């Protein structure tokens, strides 16, 4: 029952060649659904469930508000450069916004910004004031206290953003809840007296996966090295887990895959071989 | 929905 | 921060069968990154990109292109960054 919503903005000075300077991406439970770039200047749907449940009037309003923030983030790059006394080069203004509906029923809303990687400003819900991390972020709080932008942000993070997220889950009930079985491949490579056993999982949904190596039916978590969960072009995920072993012991090793699509943890061997062993 | 342009002023 | 890059295929490798060659780079700053997919040291045709970042402000980018694996042909991914000095190239293996 844990549902997440995130709208990530990026304002860049150096994109560089043939790339957009302003990029705004929207997410529902990790899955991409909203996209915006400074070149196209339009808010377009990425997945099928949003376009089927929303009209053009929705996307027309979604374009103008991000187009307005694009102009605000354009001047923000110049205001922040003068505070640090910088002529120009590579400077980035990042933004994080959205709500997290917990399994119990508690609402958690976030709204924060960062300059050149390091934290700049963050909004506090239990105080209704903007928190400044760096000494250069002090004039930002003075601007927020003058206009009173915190009041409009409070009603958004507590109601507007929450009400829409509840609908997004209902709209993509079939896509987000669907499980995808991964194609497992077990490999091995000999270098200098050591055999490097590799295990790859191809195309799986959702993102959480536990891929661990076994020796004689016993887990070797320390000896196994993982590359992390990497995403594919179609929306699916990939994972790479490697282990070092002595030559003539490769067949004694087994790859364990724990996924939502599988009822029990799938055990795969090199000579078996891999996912095609049924 | 995306937040209003007003909440991005620095 | 230096990018953590890895090259991988969408579907399991097969001779004379269409596949997608992915190259994912993560944990880097500034966002300006040059990711190019290669075939025998020559850049691959029809390369498509994804800008995104994690909760810890670290940037991420995926570069993918449709291809057919050929025997005797080497597939790799070249990554250029200001923190790297020398470009790091990651080799793709069909049976690894």
């Amino acid at each position: 029952e844990l549902h997440t919503l995130r709208y990530i903005r990026t304002a860049m000075t150096d994109p560089g060649p043939g790339l957009p300077w302003f990029v705004d991406v929207g997410y529902v439970d990790g899955e991409l659904f909203m996209h915006y770039n400074s070149t196209a200047r339009r808010a377009v749907p990425r997945t099928e469930w949003i376009a089927a449940n929303t009209d053009q009037q929705y996307w027309d309003r979604e374009t103008q508000i991000v187009q307005g923030s694009e102009q605000i983030n354009r001047e923000n790059l110049d205001i922040l450069r003068r505070r640090y006394n910088q002529t120009g080069g590579s400077h980035t203004v990042q933004w994080m916004s959205g709500c997290d509906i917990l399994e119990d029923g508690t609402i958690r809303g976030y709204h924060q910004a960062a300059y050149d990687g390091r934290d700049f400003v963050a909004f506090d819900k239990g105080t209704m004031t903007l928190t400044a991390a760096v000494p250069e972020a002090v004039p930002t709080k003075r601007k927020w206290e003058e206009g009173g932008y915190a009041e409009g942000l409070k009603q958004y993070l507590e109601e507007t953003c929450v009400e829409w997220l509840r609908r997004y889950v209902e709209y993509g009930k079939a896509e987000l809840g669907r499980r995808e079985r991964p194609e497992v491949r077990v490999w091995g490579k000999e270098a200098d007296g050591i055999l490097t056993l590799s295990c790859r999982a191809h195309g799986f949904y959702p993102r959480p996966i536990v891929v661990s190596w076994l020796k004689d039916g016993a887990v070797r978590g320390q000896d196994a090295q993982s590359g992390g969960i990497v995403p594919n072009g179609d929306g699916t995920y990939h994972t790479w887990v490697t282990i070092d072993a002595q030559p003539g012991d490769g067949d004694k090793y087994q790859c364990r895959v724990e996924h939502a699509s599988l009822p029990q943890p799938g055990l795969y061997s090199w000579r078996s071989g891999g996912g095609l062993n049924d | 929905t995306n937040p209003e342009s007003k909440v991005f002023y620095l | 921060l230096t990018p953590k890059v890895q090259v991988y295929s969408r579907f399991p490798a097969s001779a004379g069968t269409k596949n997608v060659l992915n190259c994912f780079a993560a944990g880097f700053h500034p966002p300006k990154i040059s990711i190019t997919l290669m075939k025998d040291g020559v850049p691959m045709e029809g390369a498509q990109y994804s800008m995104s970042f994690n909760d810890d402000w670290t940037f991420q980018r995926l570069v993918h292109a449709d291809f057919t694996p050929s025997s005797g042909s080497t597939y790799a991914c070249k990554v250029e960054h200001e923190t790297l000095k020398e470009p790091q190239v990651y080799k793709w293996d069909p049976e690894f």
